């Protein structure tokens, strides 16, 4: 039983990715060098993260949910919009190629570092929890966020974007930047039920799609 | 997962004969006896439902565990439950079941636990296959886990008796009269084993009446012309291993004079501290003229004329050297040709209440076990110092006002013996019961000495196994066919996933007119 | 790799950590709800191999390459062959490893007679002065310290504190490195014969001539180069131990720069064979 759960949530995790990778096209162009270029920036970008929270931030000592915390770990968190940049600017293409490329590529790498280790060992466990399908399903609203994240990003680097637009894709990049802080805070405090949890963020990154990809097409038909 | 105390029942061999059970390991799921199959299956009882026959059931039917739930107090139990258990576990040690059988005491979180379990066996019974095959994929399953390794034989466990010595006026050629009573208590759980009345109450009376001819023994107008001996033996349940060790090392040694041929009489206390009647048990009927019967005398004596309440009457059993297991402890001494009887409230040995692991402190009441305390100082008294010849009317107690027996300090004897578990297995060398006893026993009596019996390597009289004691986890568990289900699902959902990148360029051509249509107005 | 991936525990006083940097940096990370503390804690771990002393490693490695990278290039032509153009390359680190592998090896045989001699015969002056050595049990596994003599100054100072608190042996283990490896650099090349002569020889043989320059010329030109080579790349090669040795490397400065050279010169062997 403990294989075929594991096994259902690898599945669930690692299937949209290759669906997406195949449908997208980036198969036709032999993206798959690029996005492993694009994890191996997720790991460094990463580990810098991890440095800079050290050696800038001490822990606090205060039992109560640590809002300050919270805070400066979703400001750091621009670090990896930093990141994708590279990724893109060193990714030559179409902006839906590099977006989709940086977007895979790191979100393929995260789902590595933070969820396969979990979902090998806790989920062949005798135990059976409801964590590791959720985990599963949110690593695909992941996945969907840093798609819109790369677009974001790809907008704002745009040359040609409009100084009306700019103050929209800004304001889009803070809210992205921020959501996991957000999601956090709320969760805390209204003690809500992992799956409303999970609910609420996936609403949140659709949300944070669709207005990403209204503005991606004004953005486009303006310059068509 | 739940983390809950669970206690095996006991594994030993005697005399080479396996008693109890030889796995300790479990990795099953749990269920209740209601479930059709309960092969490989945990099963859970509780006490008030526990019968023999679904027991046996389980054993037929080859149960991957049984775990009894017992509540949490013991006095709480009806009275009815308890003597069928009681009546039952006598049995159940002696057959020889490879199930492991646990006990736990009940908690919220095992017995909610147990309900589930309950709740879901019943269900398969009365609903369609679908409506069943949807309550099995929503139900929860528990899977029951000992953490602990399989049980081993422990090959130096060693019982250990203490002994203390009055000695009379006129030095150790007196007549002996040794008081005996075996400490060690017996169950189905050895850590449940807290063996109150079997032997606590004895061992109480045996303290009581080592202090009151102490006290009768440091004045010299008081003390009286015989030796008197107290043994406190171990392993009393396991065939007096260490009555015959201590019996042997006193008679093959010509330097222990004391027992070759001073011996008056020996007066063993078993389980005295329930019931109205008493019952002398003697190997052979004492011949007149002899001091074993002028104690029998004044016993009866003592019992119509002070304590008319108590029935006293004397049952004769001949031992049978056949049986792997003596009835009575007196009977050990009978095959050394000494001279001995046993006092107890029991008819007979075979009764459960003497091997159970419901013999609890609040069965035993208090004021029974100072009366017959009493009744036995006052008739060990008589004999010692022939008050009846002496012309002193039977009717007339000497224990009184000063020599008064203390019921507090039993009361406080009875709760320290049953704080703890007292089973030989337990009962270490070094052990504070041992200790403490030793101290109290050394307080009121001279030249106290610890004989330590341990079983022959090469045909070892008693056989002793760990893992009494285990932590059970039960993880909550979903069965395969939800699986099944959750796989088809996920193939769903990657279907509409692809499905909806695929369609994606209809959602971007909406959203191109949409945005156009708001432009144009 | 071991001080860096080594799955073993060991059982320091507050708990069982891991020897692995990285393993211990992933456990604490997993098993410390204060993941902040528990990287700093990974980064400036006293009793294990730390975070920040891989990173000074591969700062270390990143950094020989570079410097291995440097060379002067010669152009010589075939005297027989129109057109064919090579160049010989007067690499910065022109003896290779060989004076760290020398000045390494005589210390060591000073370090061997020396506690030798301490142990054998106590308290004589030239013991003493050769070196006095002592079981610092500091928290730690057993390590013994020349605490006085000339092995004392041989010593590689442990930290940037004790280079604060012993300066002179500092100044004086730095100077002796640096001198060592430049004085064996330029007795290595004679001793070699891979001197500016032995060189023009061998591109004799070679049958390869410096454009508008006789062989005899060769020499003149091959000798102004290889000499300050030798000697400067020596020097080169001290200061980049002791720094790397100042900064924690995992492997030691010394280790390091031998496996980063040796590494390059079996690629040069496996490319030129291939």
């Amino acid at each position: 039983m403990t294989l075929f759960h594991f096994g259902n949530c690898f599945a669930l995790a690692y299937f949209p990715y290759f669906i997406t990778y195949k449908c997208s096209g980036l198969s036709e162009y032999n993206a798959f060098w690029k996005c492993v270029q694009a994890g191996v920036t997720y790991l460094f970008v990463q580990l810098c993260k991890m440095l800079f929270l050290a050696t800038f931030f001490p822990t606090w000592e205060g039992g109560i949910y640590d809002f300050i915390g919270e805070f400066m770990k979703a400001s750091v968190d621009v670090a990896d919009l930093i990141g994708l940049n590279l990724v893109m600017s060193r990714n030559a293409g179409k902006g839906e190629y590099k977006i989709m490329v940086a977007a895979l590529g790191w979100a393929t790498a995260e789902l590595i570092m933070s969820r396969c280790i979990p979902l090998w060992v806790g989920a062949r466990g005798i135990e059976f929890d409801w964590k590791y399908i959720q985990m599963s399903i949110d690593s695909n609203i992941s996945l969907v966020h840093y798609i819109v994240a790369s677009a974001q990003v790809w907008m704002i680097t745009r040359y040609d974007l409009y100084h009306t637009f700019r103050p929209a894709v800004l304001l889009l990049m803070f809210l992205s930047v921020y959501k996991a802080f957000v999601m956090e805070t709320f969760v805390h405090l209204c003690s809500l039920g992992s799956w409303t949890a999970l609910l609420a963020r996936a609403v949140v990154t659709g949300l944070l799609a669709l207005s990403t990809l209204a503005l991606y097409v004004a953005v486009v038909n303006v310059h068509s | 997962a739940h983390e809950f105390t669970v206690y095996r029942m006991q594994q030993y061999d005697l005399q080479g004969q396996p008693y109890g059970t030889r796995n300790a390991v479990l990795n099953t799921e749990a269920r209740t006896i209601d479930a059709d199959v309960l092969s490989r299956r945990c099963v859970l009882m509780r006490l008030l439902d526990f019968s023999y026959e679904q027991y046996q059931k389980a054993l037929r039917q080859s149960a991957g565990a049984v775990v009894i739930i017992l509540p949490r107090a013991m006095a709480a139990v009806p009275q009815d439950v308890i003597r069928q258990f009681m009546e039952t576990e006598p049995e159940m040690l002696a057959m020889e079941t490879v199930v492991p059988v646990y006990f736990a005491v009940e908690d919220e979180a095992l017995l909610s636990i147990y309900e589930q379990t309950q709740a879901a066996s019943a269900a398969q019974g009365s609903a369609s296959a679908a409506e069943v095959l949807l309550h099995t994929a929503t139900a929860n399953g528990f899977q029951m886990v000992t953490s602990g390794v399989q049980s081993k034989a422990v090959s130096d466990w060693l019982i250990t008796s203490v002994e203390g010595r009055l000695t009379g006026l006129g030095g150790e050629d007196l007549p002996t009269i040794v008081i005996v009573a075996h400490y060690d208590a017996f169950g189905v759980a050895p850590w449940l084993s807290h063996g109150a009345d079997s032997n606590g109450s004895g061992i109480s009376v045996l303290l009581e009446l080592a202090r009151l001819f102490s006290r009768l023994y440091t004045y010299k107008r008081t003390h009286a012309a015989y030796n008197l001996l107290f043994f406190a033996s171990g392993g009393g349940k396991f065939n007096y291993q260490g009555t015959k060790r201590w019996l042997e090392d006193n008679l093959d040694h010509t330097d222990s004079s004391l027992l070759q041929d001073n011996v008056a009489f020996v007066l063993c206390l078993d389980t005295v501290g329930r019931g109205d009647s008493l019952h002398l048990h003697v190997s052979k009927p004492p011949r007149e003229g002899t001091l074993q019967h002028a104690f029998l005398r004044e016993l009866e004596a003592v019992a119509a004329h002070q304590f008319p309440e108590v029935r006293f009457s004397m049952v004769h059993k001949k031992i049978n050297l056949a049986e792997d297991i003596l009835a009575w402890e007196h009977e050990r001494f009978a095959i050394r040709r000494l001279p001995a009887f046993t006092l107890s409230h029991l008819e007979s040995h075979r009764d459960g209440q003497r091997s159970s692991i419901m013999d609890v402190r609040s069965r035993v009441d208090s004021k029974t076990l100072t009366r017959n305390t009493r009744l036995i100082a006052e008739a060990l008294t008589r004999v010692i110092y022939n008050l009846t010849e002496k012309g002193t009317p039977p009717d007339m107690p000497v224990f009184t006002e000063q020599m008064q027996i203390q019921q507090e300090q039993l009361d406080s004897v009875m709760d320290w013996l049953t704080n703890q578990p007292r089973a030989a297995q337990l009962v270490d060398k070094d052990g504070t019961l041992l200790s403490t006893l030793e101290h109290y026993l050394s307080r009121y009596l001279k030249e106290v000495k610890q004989h330590h019996i341990k079983a022959d390597k090469r045909d070892p009289e008693f056989v002793f196994y760990d893992q009494l004691k285990q932590v059970m986890n039960a993880y909550r568990v979903k069965p395969a066919i939800f699986d099944l289900l959750l796989a088809v699902c996920i193939g769903a959902y990657l279907g509409m996933a692809y499905t909806a990148v695929q369609h994606f360029d209809l959602l971007y051509k909406t959203v191109q007119r949409l945005l156009v249509k708001a432009k144009t107005q | 790799v071991w001080k860096a991936f080594s799955p073993t525990t060991v059982n320091t006083g507050r708990g069982m950590e891991f020897e692995g940097a990285i393993i211990a940096l992933f456990h604490l990370l997993a098993t410390r709800t204060d993941k902040v503390r528990a990287l700093r804690e990974a980064f400036y771990r006293q009793n294990l191999p730390n975070l920040m002393n891989l990173i000074a490693t591969i700062f270390v490695f990143a950094v020989v390459i570079y410097f291995q990278g440097f060379r002067v290039d010669l152009p010589i032509k075939s005297a027989r062959y129109r057109g064919q153009y090579n160049t010989y390359p007067i690499k910065l680190f022109y003896t290779s490893n060989i004076p760290i592998i020398l000045q390494s090896a005589l210390v060591s045989n000073l370090y061997v007679i020396s506690q030798m001699l301490s142990a054998r015969f106590s308290g004589n002056l030239l013991v003493s002065l050769l070196g006095t050595w002592s079981d610092t049990s500091s928290g730690g596994p057993a390590r013994a310290y020349p605490v006085g003599g000339l092995c004392h100054y041989l010593s590689p100072p442990e930290s940037f504190g004790s280079v604060l608190e012993d300066p002179v042996h500092a100044v004086v283990y730095i100077v002796f490195m640096l001198g060592s490896c430049a004085f064996f650099s330029k007795t290595w090349i004679e001793v070699s014969g891979s001197s500016a002569k032995d060189v023009a020889k061998q591109l004799k043989e070679q049958q390869m001539v410096m454009r508008g320059h006789r062989e005899t010329s060769m020499v003149h030109e091959l000798n102004r180069y290889i000499p300050t080579a030798a000697a400067f790349g020596g020097l080169c090669i001290g200061a980049l131990s002791v720094l790397a040795d100042f900064l924690g490397a995992i492997g030691s400065g010394t280790g390091i720069l031998l496996a980063v050279t040796i590494i390059y010169q079996y690629f040069e062997i496996f490319v030129k064979e291939q």
